[PDB]
């Protein structure tokens, strides 16, 4: 309810929680294709003056 | 910052609440916040006091505004312009006007109260409520008065006020007996009477229900009270003057008992103040503010005071109450007993060689018998302190300082006695004029001390330790107050109680285990009593044919 | 029971009859079922329910004091009719207290004054008199709370009966905490009382005798003013929000209205002050002032010593009499220990128990002493906390309800980087009682977030002045005087390098060091709180620009130091100043601890090996094994993991710890 307090000041706090979790997570996963494509990139970064 | 303090004598129950409350807490809750507001109140609310209960009067200058209240308007303090007033709120003020005799504005300002405060009154008119709070103003007056009066410096109490406070409260209350506050009240007492006032308001049916009926009944009756308890409060701390006491005897001259036989708790007040007036006892009690406590009476300052109130109870005019005339003549006999053994007051010889003769007279009026059922008989006699302590100084102190004439009433009582007894062995009616002086002093005292609402154990007076008591439960001392004598009041009380019970006439019989009854309330009043029925029976040893043991033993009674 | 309720309209006359009347009805008022017939035998003769009225409100507004029941010199007979009046008053209370909590229509919101011939939520309440309106129990509750609201000492209630105004404020929060009278209650507060406003002037109170009750009083009038927050925000009410908020948050000096005329004297107090001229006084915000009169530390009475009971079974006999009060505490029943262990010293028939008798009940009076010690500590850690969480709760509406352009960026950042480092030296101090951590870590949680999300619109809305265009606007507002230095303005945002942020960081691993292990709630929240705290020290996502790409190799290495890269250095300098013993704390409850706590401690070691550059973190996590243990337990999650695949999952906890587990993992391989 809207004059329920402790409903509410619950429910934003489990979600708070959840959210400060959420971030770390897909922030480092995300980082994990990247830095894939990053070292792919720079090994190719080597490869072509092994060539040239 | 004017003008706007014009209006402020007309509200007739807001202003007297707001020095109630606040006399209160200055007071009773001793709240020093409240003093820098009491001096203030006090010095503003002085012409009220000077003349208690008097209304603003009516004035053609309010009675035009009240009329064009519904075109013209009215101001109101605390209201910021001019309200327009219906015509049934302009029609109830000249009613509450002509039904009260007040001013035409203090009838509105009175209604506006009475108003506001409707919701409390559910049932209830601002009209109906405006005759509560009409008498609700006057109670705080009285009541302020009251306290105003129990916070004087005196001879009775201190309720650890401060020595600024306890004088602001002395001084401004003098500057109120200055004024004649005795012959106000006392005009006042006397004009208040509940039928009257309900036949004003019956009229013009300013009556409500059942509870409002009761709610002003009792209203005008604390407006009785706490105005006759004023002149208690004062003549308890400090005696009223010369006239103030012709005032206050001229008064009682004129009093009637309830249906029942007693005084009402108003002329019970007025009584007590007469007999405060009249104590000395003190004298005997008190030794080093000793004389600046006899320069504070007139009865030892003023010839004139004893001159003339001697002469107004030696006078052949009798009152409507004679036995009223008779508790006067008693505690002025007692006043004079006292003070004839004072050293070097010869100056009042010529009143004091009366003192039986007008203990004579109060027994002659029937005094005991009154004191029994007019005084002690009343519900009110219960309900206070100081009313009890001087019934008791007024039995103890003739008892104590009249023993000669407590040796007269057992001369008559053994003889009116034998009159009984005379008439009945000759089969006749005892006659109906033998004088039971005696009978009625001893049922007295088996009715006064029968009731102890305030624990005091004051029959104490008339025991006396003949073994001492061995309480061991007791840790919290050191001083070692070695063997005090029990002092000379006592040694005559405690006689007293003994020597009533040599060979008691059958007429005395009951009148004696009344006594002994009222003598034994209390947890030592009873050990005491229990005491003297064992040692009247422990005597009869061997001799199995002498019959003449106490009748009032234990071993004669099983 | 009408009849029985007659008395009441007596109770000036006949107060005894009024007491066991007003105490008969409080008895019957508990049974729920009865509560709907009561508004009806109460109602269908309204000449009788105009007495029943009154009756109720006749006892309530009278005048008398828990004073005279105290006082030597009074009558005992007067002493006993002021008690009794009381008593009447506090059934009465009771009654309504009682009666709110069971469901419309009840006896409390027929003596109130609600409409019970509409909607309770319809109710059109006025003051007495006002268009005919009855004076109710709600104009008496009121008129014992208002009684002093002028005086610069505060509400007389609050002083002179403090359980009668610890009722009267318990059933104004009823009234505004349930959905159908918060509505007709919460205007009627505000449209002829301003009720709010002018008793939170007076917070917070103040006796030494009355802790408990005044603890329990601010409480209520604490989760009154919570709920004007929230509703004066949602409808928009900016004016009466704000009011609400200056009266909470200002760093003023309330001043009373200062007309003229008065002052002088008291020149009494100690010359030696004249040179302690303390500039230290900064005016302390109203909202801190409550803060600092709700202590937080505990008197634990002595362990009871006996020579003839065996306290391992009198501990039990204490803990068989632990029922549970009318407000819901356990306490215990020293009525039923004391009828216990007179029973045993009855049942010792023995020629010696004979003679030892009254030692027994000198120490079943010692015991009995004891208890009620025990029954005072319980009430004052129920206060203590009571009082914190209806602090904590209107601290967190000032945050989530109010309105963002009612509180500027920097003066709510200030408001709540003080508020943190108050909170935390509370619970830091060793005397502070456990039984507040959750309610403190549970607020140091939704602080810290906000202070995040603060600086998370701080960031964005300063992130659109272009060093371009400022040139032109400070060109034409031309006054004449005394020119300043070079000085640069860039202010708000030099403030994300304080003391004060270093100051929490440190106090928030304080905190997590010393709660204990058993505390598994109160460390998620703290946790939390440090994750929202490494949140400040995040730099943004930053756009893959074929220009930003440009910057050469030596603008990244000549550049200044941004303040997110200075806050992260400064930040894993202190986190590395506690070491092993964090190290162990953080480690531990990754492997080992709660469902939650491992979830937010993995999310923790992968936000700290995200700022790590000496890799003392991960040589730790590989020397103690813990980076093992992180990993053996795959083959335990998968179990888990398994059953999460099902088409509904009983709880998808495990997944979601797995998830930072992975994370975490998934940061150290990088």
């Amino acid at each position: 309810k809207d004059t329920d307090i402790q409903g509410f000041l619950k429910n934003e706090k489990d979600n708070a929680l959840l959210s400060a979790i959420e971030e770390s997570r897909k922030r480092t996963f995300g980082m994990a294709e990247e830095y894939h494509r990053e070292s792919m990139l720079v090994e190719w970064e080597q490869v072509k003056q092994r060539i040239l | 910052a004017t003008p706007l303090a014009v209006n402020s004598a007309a509200s007739l129950w807001g202003p007297y609440k707001d020095i109630w409350h606040k006399v209160g807490n200055a007071l009773w809750r001793r709240q020093p916040e409240a003093v820098h507001l009491l001096d203030k109140i006090l010095k503003k609310h002085k012409p009220d006091f000077i003349s208690l209960f008097k209304n603003p009067p009516k004035n053609v200058q309010q009675h035009e505004k009240v009329q064009k209240a519904s075109t013209e308007g009215v101001a109101i303090q605390g209201q910021q312009g001019t309200r327009l007033l219906p015509e049934q709120l302009i029609k109830e003020a000249f009613i509450l006007s002509d039904l009260f005799d007040i001013g035409e504005l203090a009838a509105v300002e009175l209604l506006l109260a009475g108003e506001h405060q409707q919701p409390h009154f559910p049932g209830l008119t601002r009209g109906l409520v405006a005759v509560l709070l009409y008498w609700d103003g006057k109670r705080c007056i009285a009541n302020s008065l009251k306290a105003l009066i129990q916070s004087r410096r005196g001879k009775t109490w201190t309720l650890e006020l401060s020595p600024e406070l306890a004088s602001m409260t002395t001084r401004f209350t003098d500057e109120l007996m200055e004024q004649g506050l005795t012959y106000k009240v006392l005009t006042l007492v006397s004009q208040i009477d509940v039928n009257n006032e309900f036949e004003k308001l019956q009229r013009e049916r300013g009556l409500g229900s059942e509870k409002h009926r009761k709610e002003v009944s009792d209203l005008i009756k604390e407006c009785r009270q706490s105005l006759a308890e004023s002149l208690f409060a004062w003549a308890c701390q400090s005696p009223l003057g010369k006239e103030d006491t012709l005032l206050l005897i001229g008064h009682l001259e004129r009093v009637t008992v309830e249906a029942n036989g007693s005084l009402d708790a108003v002329n019970l007040a007025l009584l007590m103040a007469l007999l405060y007036c009249f104590d000395i006892s003190f004298i005997e009690q008190s030794t080093e503010e000793r004389d600046d406590m006899i320069h504070q009476l007139p009865l030892l300052t003023e010839k004139q005071y004893i001159a003339t109130i001697h002469s107004r109870l030696q006078d052949s005019q009798l009152w409507k109450l004679p036995g009223l005339q008779a508790t006067v003549r008693l505690a002025w006999a007692l006043a004079l007993r006292g003070i004839s053994q004072l050293p070097d007051v010869t100056a009042l010889a010529e009143f004091t060689e009366a003192d039986e003769a007008m203990a004579e007279l109060a027994i002659a009026d029937n005094v005991f018998l009154f004191l029994m059922e007019s005084v002690v008989v009343s519900e009110y006699f219960y309900q206070e302190e100081f009313y009890i302590r001087r019934v008791h100084n007024l039995i103890t102190d003739f008892l104590a300082l009249m023993p000669m004439k407590v040796k007269q009433l057992r001369n008559r009582a053994d003889e009116d006695a034998r009159m009984i007894h005379m008439s009945m062995q000759m089969g006749n009616e005892p006659p109906i004029s033998l004088r039971r002086d005696l009978e009625h002093l001893m049922l007295l005292i088996g009715e006064l001390y029968k009731k102890n609402p305030f624990h005091l154990e004051l029959a104490l007076e008339y025991w006396c330790p003949t073994e001492p008591l061995q309480t061991p439960t007791i840790m919290g001392s050191y001083l070692g107050v070695a063997h005090q004598r029990p002092p000379q009041r006592q040694v005559v009380l405690s006689k007293f109680v003994r020597q009533m019970g040599d060979l008691l006439p059958p007429t005395i019989y009951i009148p004696y285990l009344k006594m002994l009854q009222g003598l034994a309330n209390g947890p030592q009043c009873a050990h005491y009593c229990f005491s003297l029925l064992k040692v009247n029976g422990s005597s009869h040893v061997e001799n199995i044919q002498g019959a003449g043991g106490s009748p009032v033993s234990w071993e004669h009674f099983f | 029971v009408v009849n029985i309720a007659r008395y009441l309209y007596h109770g000036n006359t006949n107060p005894e009859l009024a007491f066991e009347s007003a105490k008969i009805l409080c008895c019957i008022s508990c049974n729920s079922n009865i509560q709907i017939k009561l508004v009806g035998d109460f109602t269908h003769d309204q000449s009788i329910s105009q007495k029943l009225m009154a009756g109720f409100v006749e006892c309530l507004d009278c005048e008398d004091a828990e004073e005279f029941v105290r006082l030597e010199e009074g009558s005992e007979l007067e002493k006993k009719l002021v008690a009794i009046r009381h008593e009447t008053r506090i059934h009465i209370l009771n009654l309504l207290i009682t009666s709110l909590e069971c469901n419309p229509p009840n006896l409390a919101l027929y003596l109130l004054g609600f409409e019970l011939k509409k909607p309770v939520s319809t109710t059109n309440l006025q003051d007495p008199g006002v268009l005919g309106c009855p004076r109710t129990c709600l104009h008496a509750i009121l008129n014992i709370l208002e009684k002093g609201t002028e005086g610069r000492t505060g509400p007389v209630a609050v002083r002179e009966s403090p359980q009668l105004a610890e009722l009267c404020y318990q059933v104004i929060y009823q009234l505004c905490a349930c959905s159908d009278t918060s509505g007709p209650t919460m205007r009627y507060l505000r449209t002829s009382q301003d009720f709010l406003f002018s008793q939170l002037q007076y917070l917070p109170f103040s006796n030494k005798e009355y802790e408990i009750s005044m603890l329990n009083q601010m409480s209520w009038l604490m989760k009154t003013a919570s709920i004007e927050l929230r509703v004066t925000s949602l409808n928009r009410q900016r004016s009466h929000t704000q009011r609400l908020l200056h009266l909470l948050l200002d760093d003023m000096p309330v001043k009373p209205y200062s007309d003229g005329e008065g002052g002088i004297e008291d020149e009494n107090r100690s010359v030696s002050g004249f040179l302690h001229f303390d500039t230290a006084t900064k005016v302390r915000r109203k909202i801190l002032n409550i803060l600092d009169s709700i202590d937080f530390s505990q008197e634990i009475p002595e362990p009871l010593q006996l020579d003839f009971f065996d306290r391992a079974q009198i501990e039990q006999v204490i803990a068989n009499c632990e029922h549970k009060n009318l407000r819901g505490q356990t306490v215990c029943n020293v009525k039923l220990l004391h009828r216990v262990l007179v029973a045993e010293v009855n049942a010792l028939q023995g020629m010696a128990a004979i003679g030892q008798r009254p030692l027994l009940m000198e120490e079943i009076s010692t015991v009995l002493q004891y208890v009620v010690g025990r029954n005072k500590l319980l009430q004052c850690l129920h206060a203590k906390r009571h009082a914190l969480e209806s602090w904590r709760q209107l601290v967190e509406i000032i945050l989530t309800a109010c309105p963002q352009d009612l509180i500027q960026a920097e003066d709510r950042q200030l408001i709540i980087r003080d508020i943190l480092q108050d909170v935390h030296d509370k619970i830091l101090d060793d005397e502070a009682a456990q039984e507040l951590m959750p309610v403190v870590a549970g607020a140091v949680f939704t602080l810290t977030a906000h202070l995040s999300q603060a600086v998370l619109t701080e960031q964005k809305e300063t992130s659109v002045l272009g060093p371009a265009e400022a040139h032109y606007a400070f060109m034409l507002d031309s006054c004449f005087t005394s020119p300043p230095p070079e000085e640069n303005p860039l202010v708000g945002f030099a403030s994300i390098g304080d003391s004060s942020l270093y100051i929490i960081l440190k106090k928030l691993l304080d905190f997590i060091l010393k709660t204990g292990g058993g505390f598994q709630r109160v460390r998620t929240h703290l946790y939390g709180s440090l994750l929202y705290y490494l949140q400040i020290a995040q730099r943004p996502d930053e756009p893959d620009t074929l220009e930003a790409a440009k910057k050469t190799m030596w603008e990244r290495l000549t550049a200044p130091e941004d303040v997110f890269s200075k806050l992260q250095r400064e930040n894993i300098a202190i986190i590395e100043s506690y070491g092993a013993a964090l190290m162990e704390v953080v480690c531990r409850d990754a492997c080992d601890g709660h469902e939650i706590g491992r979830m937010l401690a993995l999310a923790l070691l992968d936000r700290i090996v995200s700022v790590d550059k000496q890799q003392q973190w991960l040589l730790y996590l590989s020397n103690s094994g813990y980076l093992k243990v992180l990993v053996d337990s795959l083959v335990e999650d998968d179990r888990t993991l398994q059953s999460l695949l099902t088409p509904q999952p009983p709880l998808l906890k495990a997944l979601y710890t797995y998830e930072s587990k992975m994370a975490f993992l998934t940061r150290v391989a990088k």
